[PDB]
């Protein structure tokens, strides 16, 4: 069985569950950024928080698309994850069946193709508040194999009436499908405690999105009227139609014509055309940009830059404070997802036995920070004369060293 | 009686279609509509 | 067909004479005479409005 | 509703270039049935003794 | 086979697939940039993400030409990548046989030509979004060899109807054509996850080329107008057309004109031409450029840049954080694109039997980063004379240094 003791069956994994639904295939996304006011997105969030999903999933792949700091930010912190070296251990004081357990788990996980695609998969349920990857499963002969992680679209899912934090396929039906067992990889991130609509963090970007996008817009245009004055011409009683069209285009092609000549008896007024700044609009886009670098990335690097300044511990200023325990709880609970939708199938399919599920093997993340190693070197020495019997496991686990072997 | 000859390998299919929109589910549930408290325990 | 109805006794602004009061006229969503006059008629409901096929 | 719909026409229509240039000429048949003879002059001419 | 199972025939082998197109080699592009407004490129997105994605790519090269910074910014990252040194390794302990594969391998890609012309072509879809290049295939011999690796436009692909991830060929049919196995080298990189019509990077540079496009022009427009005022001559009842005439001229050349004289009855008025700052223009260019930054160099070298300051960690500093994740994303994708498509023909049509696809040798990019020698040199004595057993391989690997042969 499962992590959950749902029952599993190995008849349904032959198939995806999505196969017998073609029609979801066959979607388009609705675009719902274009022509988005703050009523619009107010509807659509609360929409989303009572199980219309749809809507939002769509808006936050726009607005993803459509904000350039936001997707760097997004980018950044995701390829944070990425390049982070893992390993699979055997649980607490294991023994040697679980040793070999484990051992063949990290195998089969590094020959296994397209896991940075996985995992890069998986890290959008922090930004949209919920990721799922449909599984393909295969029989080289006795051994259950992952043939391919497919990614599917947040619109493709609901959530349950009767459960607020219960996620569903759409079938056409009230109720939508409830997730087969062994055919998702479902990674949730957690940043605030809640109900799964209002657990992503595109939803406390939303607003300063919106911000931004107006203040840009609108100086554009500002941009756009710049330039020449508005003038208006002004005629007397009794000209004619063609004289009328003839004082016009004179007027439209006056601001590109340096000269022109009119009767005495008309007029024309060059009046103010857009008089101001962009400190206004220039203004709130950077109070935009660094609300989202603060949400994303935290106000000690992004925002309020932590500036320069080398040194032996300016690794550790950089990081420890902040940008490691955003690191830190990414990584986690990536590892936590990963140890509970794919590792568990593997073990509970490809081995004989019904090993309890406490034991089970965790993947983890390295974490390790690179430490000093030329003020430390100079300590030990003097450690170990004063007589200290410091164990030469701590120094090569935390130095990066291996053991000898 | 209704007979119809077309090309099918063309860069072009005959009598093409549509799918301007996909198959969108609309649902009637509970507090979502008047149907069901100022109304009949009605569901469309 | 015209598609385009409004039978549910609704209320819509028809101007008769300096005054514009509830009435039922061309309650129509189509439009080919009258315009001008029919957007001071055909000011959309104030209550209920449900169409129907007419077929005229 | 809207007062007049028929002015918006232009406006809403979209464009599907999916009829442009759907065709092409017939396969190539020359190939079967002449031979290629290629030639630099303005007139070309053959000789055959029978 | 190749790695996705598909049958592959050598018979196909003989022919580009492309070949019989000779159509599409008389293309000329339309070059959908100029006359550009916002309506316009959002038309072009949203039927980029229907299927139609030759005035994206269109769209996409124009945009490349015609920013300097936005090719600036790409012709670095690409060069990153094209500037590092490779390897081709063997699998997880290898056998004999699968070590003489490998390094029959890295000797045939070490003396195969245009290796670099073929990275910098694949290199073009983290831009684009996918880059597809295609093989020719020729036998000296008992041996297949690429003969040379051709770069095809993208706006020669499209989507399947059936299908929003996979690419086809153009051939005047609905459906276009399904890509010949081993005939292609695919690269799609992956920075957002979506589809392959919304995962290229300049579907999120579009808008800010956008807005500074239309800045300069404004503010070159603006520019033109600046210097000489717009005069306005006006003339009384029963001025004839030759006298009409010569009061235009004189208006016409009177800017250029120092001096000029009229009747008392006539009368010019010099009005204000344009007046105000380039501060909006520039403001909206700078804005605009920070973005491109961020959004392909990130956010802490180039837009914010890093400033000066060096020392033994300014390596680490500089590099790490931001540049170092980038490089090592982009080179893995290449590399993992690389192992799949044409590592692969080689070991499976060059050499003899069906080895398993998991064990296939993998290309290897050099991301190993300068360490300072001299720190850990100071380090290793006072760690050996206090008893650590530190192994030579580490440190040979690390340092770059080569064992002993």
């Amino acid at each position: 069985v499962d992590v959950y003791g749902n029952p599993i069956r190995t008849q349904q994994l032959r198939e995806p569950q999505t196969s017998r639904l073609a029609g979801l295939a066959k979607e388009f996304a609705q675009h719902p950024a274009k022509g988005l006011t703050p009523a619009k997105l107010a509807r659509i969030l609360v929409e989303a928080e009572q199980g219309n999903l749809q809507a939002q999933a769509e808006l936050f792949m726009d607005m993803e698309e459509r904000d350039a700091h936001l997707f760097a930010e997004m980018s950044k912190r995701k390829r944070a994850i990425l390049g982070l070296d893992w390993a699979v251990e055997p649980p607490r004081n294991a023994s040697a069946a679980e040793k070999a357990d484990a051992d063949y788990l990290h195998e089969l996980l590094l020959d296994l193709e397209g896991l940075e695609d996985l995992l890069l998969d998986a890290l959008d349920g922090i930004g949209h508040g919920y990721s799922c990857i449909e599984l393909e499963w295969a029989l080289q002969g006795r051994e259950w194999m992952p043939l391919a992680f497919h990614h599917r679209p947040q619109s493709w899912f609901q959530l349950n009436p009767e459960d607020q934090n219960e996620l569903r396929l759409r079938d056409n039906s009230p109720a939508g499908e409830a997730l087969q067992p062994f055919g998702w990889i479902i990674h949730r991130p957690r940043a605030r405690s809640g109900y799964v609509a209002r657990s992503g963090l595109f939803r406390v970007l939303a607003w300063p999105y919106l911000f931004r996008h107006y203040a840009t817009s609108d100086l554009a245009e500002m941009l756009e009227i710049y330039g020449l004055p508005i003038r208006l011409g002004k005629y007397p009683p009794g000209t004619a139609d063609e004289e009328k069209a003839t004082l016009l285009r004179a007027v439209t092609g006056l601001g590109h014509a340096a000269a022109g000549i009119i009767p005495e008896t008309m007029a024309i007024d060059f009046q103010q055309a857009a008089q101001g700044s962009s400190d206004p609009f220039l203004a709130m886009m950077r109070q935009s940009e660094d609300a989202i670098s603060k949400a994303v990335l935290g106000g000690t690097l992004t925002s309020t830059t932590s500036q320069s300044g080398g040194g032996a511990f300016a690794l550790g200023q950089v990081h420890n404070e902040v940008r490691h325990d955003l690191l830190a709880s990414d990584a986690r609970q990536l590892a936590a997802t990963l140890s509970r939708d794919l590792l568990w199938p593997l073990l509970v399919l490809n081995r004989p036995g019904s090993p309890d599920v406490r034991r089970a093997p965790r993947l983890v993340f390295d974490l390790r920070e690179q430490a000093d190693i030329t003020s430390m070197a100079q300590s030990i020495p003097a450690l170990v004369n004063v007589g200290l019997e410091i164990p030469s496991a701590w120094v090569y686990d935390k130095l990066g060293i291996p053991q000898p072997a | 009686f209704a007979p119809a000859a077309d090309p099918g390998a063309a860069w072009y299919l005959l009598d093409t279609s549509r799918s301007l929109k996909p198959l969108i589910y609309q649902e009637r549930m509970k507090p979502s509509f008047t149907s069901m408290t100022k109304e009949d325990d009605e569901q469309v | 067909e015209v598609e385009g109805v409004f039978v549910r006794a609704t209320v819509e602004r028809r101007c008769r004479a300096g005054f514009c009061f509830d009435k039922e006229g061309q309650g129509f969503a189509d439009g080919v005479l009258s315009d001008e006059q029919l957007e001071a008629l055909e000011s959309d409901p104030l209550l209920k409005v449900e169409r129907c096929t007419f077929s005229g | 509703a809207i007062i007049t719909p028929a002015l918006i026409s232009a406006l809403k229509t979209s464009f599907q270039k999916h009829f442009q240039d759907a065709l092409a000429t017939a396969p190539s048949t020359y190939l079967q049935v002449a031979t290629v003879i290629p030639s630099t002059t303005a007139s070309n001419t053959y000789g055959w003794l029978g």
